[PDB]
Order: C-alpha cells, then sequence, then structure tokens
C-alpha cells in the first residue's frame, strides 16, 4: 500500500490533492495552478526530483511569496514527525523484544530522506544561483544560515557542512579551451597607438572580434533578477536591471557610432568606403553567430539618416548589398528566419535580447496572476513557468565562450565609444538627419562635392584571416 | 485574396502599452497569452464588411533599444501612438514618435491613431480634451482604451485600418 | 532540433560534476560539493547535426542511493563514470549498470563508460580492466579528465551517438 501520512493537522503538506488546491496541465505532471503549500509540496516531492521546476520556482517565486516567507515554509517542509510504533511492534515490546519498526524504516527511507534533501537541494540552488535574495536581506540570510547549521543527524550531515560552506564562499565573492585564439589583426592603427583607432584604421576583422567579447560579456552578466517582475521597465529599472541596460546602450551607442561614422564621411567615395567597411565587420559578425553585432549593423543602414543615401547606395558592390540583405531578411516577419537561425548555429553566439525583453513583458502582461476555482485563488504556475523557460534559454546561451583573445586597448576604446558627447538623443539624431540632407540634399537641389577628410588609405584588408608562423 | 496591413505600436514603455495588442489577439475571452508562438501577432477580421488581415507589431519592452526605431517602424503602412492616461510624460513624448514616423516614412502624412490607455485605477493625469486637442493639431482621431476592460481596442485598430483604407 | 536525455552517474567524488561543468562552462571546479541533483541544457552540432542536450547531473553518495529510480526512468542515455585512481568507484559501476537496466526494462540502453581523472599520474584501475567491462556491456569506454577537458567532448558527443543509433 501507499505509506501513510501525518496528519493534515500538525503536517500541512499532507492535504490531499483537490481541485481546490491544485491543477495539472493535460512522465512527472505539469503544474498548472496550485496554493503555495501544494508548490512547495511538489517542489519538494518524494516521489521524484524536478529540478527544472526548482529553477522555475526560484527564478519566479518572489511575483507570489515573499523571501521571508518561502524560508518559513521550506523549515516547515523538512519538519515532518515520524510515525508512532504499530502494533506489531508494540507486542515486540511488550514482550521485551526489539520491534522490527517496518513501517517506520520505511517512512524515514522513502518519506522523510528525500522530502528532506528535496528541501536542502532547494536552499542549495537558492544560495548558489539566486543569491540575490540574501544579498539584499541579511537577516533572511541569518535565517539561512542558522537552518542548515543546525540541522541534525547523519544521513543530511555531508550536504549540511556542503552547504554551510558554500554560503560562507558565496558572502566573499578560469577558462580552457579546446584550440588556440587566432592571431589579433592589425591594420593602419599600430598596438599601442590608440589616438589613431577608428572605423577604417583598425583592422575590420578586429573590430568585428573585439566588439564580439564586449557583447558576449554585456549579454553573458545580464541575470534573472534583472527580467522577472518586467522590473526593467519600471521606475526603478537603473537599480534593478543595471546589466541589461548597460548591454542595451552599448547596443545603441554603436548603431549611432555608426550612423555617425557615416554622414559625417562628407566626400562621397570616402563614404562608400565607410558604409563598405561597415558591411565587412557585419560579415565578421554572422561568422561569429554574434546576432547583437548584426542588428547593430541593420539597424543603423535601416535608420532615417542612411537610408536615404542614395548616391552612397549605388556605389556599394552588389555582393555587399546581398550580405546586408540577408542580414535583414532575419529581421523579416516577426524574426522568423532569427529565431530558426540562433537555434540551429554551434555556440558561442551573442543572442539579440529584444526579443527575450518583449517576449517576457507580453507573458507577464498577457496572464493574470492567479486562477479562482471552487472559491478559491489558486497561483497561475504555468505564466511563471513560461517565463522561466525565456530565462532558461537566455541562460543556456551564456554558458559558452568566446575563444578570442582580449586586445586591451581596442576594448577600452570601444568601451568608451561616446557617439552623441554631451548631446541629448533628440539633438543629437536631428544632427545626424540634418548631416545627410547636406551631405546628400533632397531632389532637385544639385548633390555637392566635398573634400576628403583622411589621410590615410581607403583600401579594406578584408576579412580573411591571416596566420604567420 | 485579402488585404494585410502592417500596423506598428508605438509608445513609451513601462505603462501598460502592450494590453492594447494583447486584448485584440487574444482569445478576446479567454485571458491568456503565448507571445512567443508564430502569430500570435496577425489576427483576420472584418472591418466595414471586407475581410482583411492585420498583422501588429509590437516592441513593447524594447524601449531602451532606441536607435531601432526607425528598423522598426519602416516595416509599418499605419502607427498607434499610445501614451497612458495617468502618465503626463507619455503624453509628452508623442511629438516626438510622430516626427519620428514622418521622418522614416519620408511623408507628412502618414495613417496614425492616437491612443489614450488606462492601464491602472492611479489618478487621470491627462485630460481627454488634452488628448483630443493634440488630435486635432495632428488631423488624426484620437482613441481611448481600457487595458483591462477591452473597451476602445477594436475601435483603435479599426480606425487606423479605416485611415490607411482612405489615405 | 533534437533533445537529448543525458545522464551522468557513478559513486560520489569521482567528477561527474566536473565533467559537467567543463562541457556546459569549459571551467574546472575543484570544490567538492556533493550533489543532490542538478539539471544543465547545452546546444550543440554534433555529426553536422543540433542538438539540445539535457543533462542531469546526480548524487553519488550512499545517503541518495534509494532516490534513483526517479531519473533512470526518465533518461535516454547514461553516463557511468568512475574515477580512474578509484578502484571501488569502478567497482560500484555495475551496481549503476544493473539498475538503469532494472529500471528501463531493457538490456539495450544507450551507455558509455567513463574513466575520469586521466591527467592524475597514479592510476589504480588499467585500461585494459575497464574496457574488458565496456566490451561487455557493447558499449565504448572513453577516459577523460574533467581538469584538463581531455576526451570530455568524446564521452557526452558519444552517448548522443549512441541515442541516435538506438
Ligand atoms: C547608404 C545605404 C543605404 C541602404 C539602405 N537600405 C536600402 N536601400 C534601398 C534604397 C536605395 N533607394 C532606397 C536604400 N534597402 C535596405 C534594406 N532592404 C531590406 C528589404 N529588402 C527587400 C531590400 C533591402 C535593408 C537595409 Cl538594413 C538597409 C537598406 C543600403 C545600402 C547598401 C547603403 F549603402
Ligand atoms: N585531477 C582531477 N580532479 C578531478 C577531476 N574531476 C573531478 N575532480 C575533483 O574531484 C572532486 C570531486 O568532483 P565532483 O565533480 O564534485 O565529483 P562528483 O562525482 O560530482 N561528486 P558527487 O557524487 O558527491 O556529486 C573535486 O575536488 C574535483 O575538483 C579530474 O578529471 N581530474
Ligand atoms: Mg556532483
Ligand atoms: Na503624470
Amino acid at each position: 500500500g501507499q505509506m501513510r501520512l501525518p496528519s493534515a493537522d500538525v503536517y500541512r503538506f499532507a492535504e490531499p490533492d483537490s481541485e481546490e488546491n491544485i491543477i495539472f496541465e493535460e512522465g512527472i505532471p505539469i503544474i498548472k495552478a496550485g496554493t503555495v503549500i501544494k508548490l512547495i509540496e511538489r517542489l519538494t516531492y518524494h516521489m521524484y526530483a524536478d529540478p527544472n521546476f526548482v529553477r522555475t520556482f526560484l527564478t519566479t517565486y518572489r511575483s507570489f511569496c515573499k523571501p521571508q516567507e518561502l524560508l518559513s515554509l521550506i523549515i516547515e517542509r523538512f519538519e515532518i514527525p515520524e510515525p508512532e510504533p504499530t502494533e506489531a511492534d508494540r507486542i515486540a515490546i511488550e514482550n521485551g523484544d526489539q520491534p522490527l519498526s517496518a513501517e517506520l524504516k520505511r517512512f524515514r527511507k522513502e518519506y522523510i530522506q528525500p522530502v528532506q534533501l528535496r528541501v536542502l537541494n532547494v536552499c542549495r540552488h537558492w544560495v548558489e544561483h539566486h543569491f540575490y535574495d540574501f544579498e539584499r536581506d541579511a537577516y533572511l540570510l541569518q535565517r539561512m544560515e542558522e537552518f542548515i547549521g543546525t540541522v541534525r543527524g547523519k544521513a543530511m550531515k555531508k550536504w549540511v557542512e556542503s552547504i554551510t560552506k558554500i554560503i560562507q564562499r558565496k558572502k566573499i565573492a578560469n577558462i580552457t579551451f579546446q584550440s588556440s585564439p587566432p592571431t589579433v589583426e592589425w591594420h593602419i592603427s599600430r598596438p599601442g597607438h590608440i589616438e589613431t583607432f577608428d572605423l577604417l584604421t583598425l583592422h575590420p576583422i578586429e573590430i568585428a572580434r573585439q566588439l564580439t567579447l564586449l557583447e558576449s560579456d554585456l549579454y553573458r552578466a545580464v541575470q534573472p533578477s534583472e527580467l522577472v517582475g518586467s522590473v526593467w521597465t519600471k521606475e526603478d529599472k537603473e537599480i534593478n536591471s543595471p546589466n541589461l541596460l548597460k548591454m542595451i546602450r552599448h547596443t545603441t551607442n554603436l548603431t549611432l557610432w555608426f550612423e555617425k561614422c557615416i554622414v559625417e564621411t562628407e566626400n562621397l567615395e570616402e563614404r562608400v568606403a565607410v558604409v563598405s567597411r561597415i558591411i565587412e565587420i557585419l560579415q565578421v559578425f554572422q561568422e561569429l553567430n554574434n546576432f547583437n553585432g548584426v542588428l547593430e549593423v541593420v539597424s543603423a543602414m535601416n535608420s532615417s539618416p542612411v537610408y536615404r543615401l542614395d548616391h552612397t547606395f549605388e556605389q556599394i558592390p552588389s555582393r555587399q548589398k546581398k550580405i546586408l540583405e540577408e542580414a535583414h531578411e532575419l529581421s523579416e516577419d516577426h524574426y522568423k528566419k532569427y529565431l530558426a537561425k540562433l537555434r540551429s548555429i554551434n555556440p558561442p553566439c551573442v543572442p539579440f535580447f529584444g526579443i527575450y525583453l518583449t517576449n517576457i513583458l507580453k507573458t507577464e502582461e498577457g496572464n493574470p496572476e492567479v486562477l479562482k476555482r471552487h472559491g478559491k485563488e489558486l497561483i497561475n504556475f504555468s505564466k511563471r513557468r513560461k517565463v522561466a523557460e525565456i530565462t532558461g534559454e537566455i541562460q543556456q546561451y551564456q554558458n559558452q565562450p568566446y575563444c578570442l583573445r582580449v586586445e586591451s586597448d581596442i576594448k577600452r576604446f570601444f568601451e568608451n565609444l561616446n557617439p552623441m558627447g554631451n548631446s541629448m538623443e533628440k539633438e543629437f539624431t536631428d544632427y545626424l538627419f540634418n548631416k545627410s540632407l547636406e551631405i546628400e540634399p533632397r531632389n532637385p537641389k544639385p548633390l555637392p562635392r566635398f573634400p576628403k577628410k583622411y589621410s590615410y588609405p581607403l583600401k579594406s584588408p578584408g576579412v580573411r584571416p591571416s596566420n604567420p608562423r | 485574396g485579402m488585404t494585410e496591413y502592417k500596423l506598428v505600436v508605438v509608445g513609451a514603455g513601462g505603462v501598460g502599452k502592450s494590453a492594447l495588442t494583447i486584448q485584440l489577439i487574444q482569445n478576446h475571452f479567454v485571458d491568456e497569452y503565448d507571445p512567443t508562438i508564430e502569430d500570435s501577432y496577425r489576427k483576420q477580421v472584418v472591418i466595414d464588411g471586407e475581410t482583411c488581415l492585420l498583422d501588429i507589431l509590437d516592441t513593447a519592452g524594447q524601449e531602451e533599444y532606441s536607435a531601432m526605431r526607425d528598423q522598426y517602424m519602416r516595416t509599418g503602412e499605419g502607427f498607434l501612438c499610445v501614451f497612458a492616461i495617468n502618465n503626463t510624460k507619455s503624453f509628452e513624448d508623442i511629438h516626438q514618435y510622430r516626427e519620428q514616423i514622418k521622418r522614416v516614412k519620408d511623408s507628412d502624412d502618414v495613417p496614425m491613431v492616437l491612443v489614450g490607455n488606462k492601464c491602472d485605477l492611479a489618478a487621470r493625469t491627462v485630460e481627454s480634451r488634452q488628448a483630443q486637442d493634440l488630435a486635432r493639431s495632428y488631423g488624426i482621431p484620437y482613441i481611448e482604451t481600457s487595458a483591462k476592460t477591452r473597451q476602445g481596442v477594436e475601435d483603435a485598430f479599426y480606425t487606423l485600418v479605416r485611415e490607411i483604407r482612405q489615405h
């Protein structure tokens, strides 16, 4: 038979499942909705582990349960009463014999030990992967330390001692590759001469590599705490989503820098060389699976100041037009080809984050927090699962590092790029558009001529890499 | 076959803009959504007896990607310019959205509607007269919508389609 | 994209978690933090076909030994890991192999035998003994080091191929 359970009046997590407290989706069950007690029971269920569910729950639970209350509930879950001796045990004891205690031993082995170990696994995942709760509430950390540090008894001892050490390490807080990274490539600007660094003087391969390393690091730094609750859209976004906003501001700055390089090159022949170099950088971003970089270039080439430059357009080689077309095609039909390409490549890659942001926001806005059933409010867990599917996808592409060498000066040049200067966004983007009108006036105004501004050769070194011994 | 209209929603973030397209496209009557499913943003509708397909682009949540606005707007034939009626700054932002649409489309007469969205019970700070006056100064319709009851939502999109048809 | 459910099993301390984290993050973990159950995902192109690996990293400590049926039911292939400087961990392999066969009620479950810590000079399990055992199971034997990455991709991606050809 099934094991008997403690009475639901001394132990709240033994109440029978009903549609008043848990609803499953249509080989382990998937939860649609439930009370917080039932979600915590299934989070730590005696019959199976559900590591997906642990991550989903710890990523999303603050929309329905405070951290202090979660800790109280899982300590309550952990404190399981043992059953009293059975009739056969009693008869043995009355005869001065040792009881077999078969039902007690089975309950310990098949209920208490799995539930308790799964509570500790929740604690371990909470500390390892969602430590911000404890950074933000020192008293929560004290309670966790005290709980773990007073669990008695040998079946849990190895994990209790380990989790104690993990916590102490997290309070005060190296890559190996299959191959060597390729040699850093140089063009007109030479190593150490940062004052000459610019779009046409750095090697286009190395511009793309160093921007990919920067953008990959910015992508990898975004944690789920910056995303759940749609907090990057709210009034406290700078406090709650700083790595995400740093990532987006870098993308915005690079797109505006590409536009600025184009429209501030007033000579037509030089501006064609600028546009061609930007499309070569795009080609290397495609080769590196840096889709953030791809879309940064596409966004600049489709911007109002650049799009209208028909005289520049006319001189770009059809092969480069084809590269730009295939990059823009990734974005068409609501990113249909981008989504398929992301799912087909071999990482490392740098995803475009904006799609994830829209899908998280619309999932949170378009589904209710609770479902009402039989007079009860149940937490709508399916909504949280959908959000955590997106955060899990993000994290899956954050794991793989690029096998590319950092060039610290080129890195700093792009970190410090500031095309707008002290101007506000509206006045800067009006400036770019007026610059476009100056260098290629609207018909029927004649096209002026302008002097060259670059004293160095405009010929690209190309985007196929070199390899000396 | 039937005409497809490419509609783009623009407006400030953080103030419930996404409820307009979600409520349209939804199972009107089941309050649920998966935005990741293929054609959660396509809807066949009948407007003045003529069937058409609406393809709606709403990049809600990507507002900080401000240098992508042209890339996204360039896809569109008509625009819903949305502000929240309890957020005066979002209303003040409308002028610049409209200027950027005119610039991307290279036209002074782009099909567009002004939409004032009620996204919560917080006190209104933009009165309907202020928004009507703004819309009238632009020569475009003004529709108010609720983010919770679906009121106004079909009127906002259908009015925009009529602006496209009558352009 | 086909999805593959891989499960990493074996005695405590043999390096299941370090192998998994080397595969997922290219990082070697020096700490010995005993696992309860962890899961990882990895998109990767293997033999020209993109797939999605779901990797379950299980508990080797004997105190968790009553909790295995539940993960063995779900897994589609198993890395059976011992450490080449730990003869007890090699003797424990057959217990894992027999349990997997019972739970899945099958004599033909995709498996790879993995001899880990092959960066260490002081070996106590010879390659021949492990290879004989692998042949008796019908499965490949791959020696690995989570520390240096030697063999790590080979072990996991050979298991994917096992599942693909099953
Ligand atoms: C200075 C300059 C500007 C541009 C702007 N541009 C255009 N031009 C057509 C045009 C000539 N008179 C209008 C401007 N079409 C573009 C495009 N589409 C995507 C959809 N496909 C079906 C057609 C191509 C995508 C992108 Cl991202 C940029 C596009 C392009 C280049 C190479 C250039 F050197
Ligand atoms: N030299 C060397 N040490 C290794 C190797 N793999 C693991 N280790 C070390 O062995 C110890 C145990 O590793 P770990 O991955 O935690 O083992 P596990 O099999 O997951 N243990 P458990 O079953 O308790 O979860 C750690 O100190 C780790 O650094 C390896 O290939 N070489
Ligand atoms: Mg482990
Ligand atoms: Na206001």
